[PDB]
């Protein structure tokens, strides 16, 4: 019924850019969210950002300012995340996820539950 | 020219209380017996009618009014009172002549993981006007920034997911609401009891 299919990623060296595109089949995530999550090794599934479906308003982890960027397309039913001036630290499996949820405040889409997940895409940061 | 009822108290889909429907209903035979006399209503309250006397009564329109609530709203869909539901979402005025009438629809309305299709507006400039309707989804300017359509601090998504699972408690779960309102103009009363 719903797949979210990512794409892009892979290895790029430090201070470099990539982008990621989820693009999203049988279903609109109208008044709800789309984001981005990653997981290092050993670590958390972590929120990077998420945006407002319908009006396009983002909300970003304090630790990706001023260096990530999520946007979508409504058209190409596509979510996408923009990763420039890469950290070593950045290295991770991304993932876009979906929200079945309308919450007032965008801030809720960094704590509450997301319904659906992309597969997983290995981002890799290296030096010179 | 039996009274529509049906199509409204049976309706598969039902709609968001800030989107809430109404059918006019004219020119038809009310049984208002089908039902006063329910079993599967938790609520059925009159005002300014009784509703065992409604099949002697004729009306010129008939509005029905519905939509979803989660059960420990559905006080506030009654004249005077406040709350989310009465001062931004769906309003009766303080002369309201008809009935409300609700049931539980947790087997309907509720899924396993949650059912958050059906919203309610948190927030609003002023409460709505008695029978108002605001489908609007303009970013609420909550302090003296203007939001310019931005989300952020005091610039809120006006609306926001009832969370509907069928293990919630009776309070948190769905409630379909029923609002008929009774109208008598001068012209022919086209909606009568049989
Ligand atoms: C709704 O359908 C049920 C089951 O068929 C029926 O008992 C009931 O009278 C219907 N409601 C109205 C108002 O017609």
């Amino acid at each position: 019924q719903v797949q979210l299919v990512e794409s892009g990623g892979g290895l790029m060296q430090a201070g470099g850019s990539l982008r990621l595109s989820c693009a999203v089949s049988g279903r609109t995530f109208s008044t709800a969210a789309m984001g981005w999550f990653r997981q290092a090794p050993g670590k958390e599934r972590e929120f990077v950002a998420a945006i407002r479906w319908s009006g396009g308003s983002a909300y970003y982890a304090d630790s990706v300012k001023g260096r990530f960027t999520i946007s979508r397309d409504k058209a190409k039913n596509t979510v996408y995340l923009q990763m420039n001036s890469l950290k070593y630290e950045d290295t991770a499996v991304y993932y876009c996820a979906g929200s079945k949820i309308t919450r007032s405040l965008l801030s809720d889409y960094a704590t509450w539950p997301y319904d659906y997940w992309g597969q997983g895409t290995q981002v890799t940061v290296s030096s010179k | 020219n039996l009274c529509p009822f049906g199509e409204v108290f049976n309706a598969t889909r039902f709609a968001s209380v800030y989107a809430w429907n109404r059918k006019r209903i004219s020119n038809c035979v009310a049984d208002y017996s089908v039902l006063y006399n329910s079993a599967s209503f938790s609520t059925f309250k009159c005002y300014g009618v009784s509703p065992t006397k409604l099949n002697d009564l004729c009306f010129t329109n008939v509005y029905a009014d519905s939509f979803v609530i989660r059960g420990d709203e559905v006080r506030q869909i009654a004249p005077g009172q406040t709350g989310k539901i009465a001062d931004y979402n769906y309003k009766l005025p303080d002369d309201f002549t008809g009935c409300v009438i609700a049931w539980n629809s947790n087997n309907l309305d509720s899924k396993v993981g949650g059912n958050y299709n059906y919203l309610y507006r948190l927030f609003r400039k002023s409460n709505l006007k008695p029978f108002e309707r605001d489908i609007s989804t303009e970013i609420y300017q909550a302090g003296s920034t203007p939001c310019n359509g931005v989300e952020g601090f005091n610039c809120y998504f006006p609306l926001q997911s009832y969370g509907f699972q069928p293990t919630n408690g009776v309070g948190y779960q769905p409630y379909r609401v029923v609002v008929l309102s009774f109208e008598l103009l001068h012209a022919p009363a086209t909606v009568c009891g049989p």
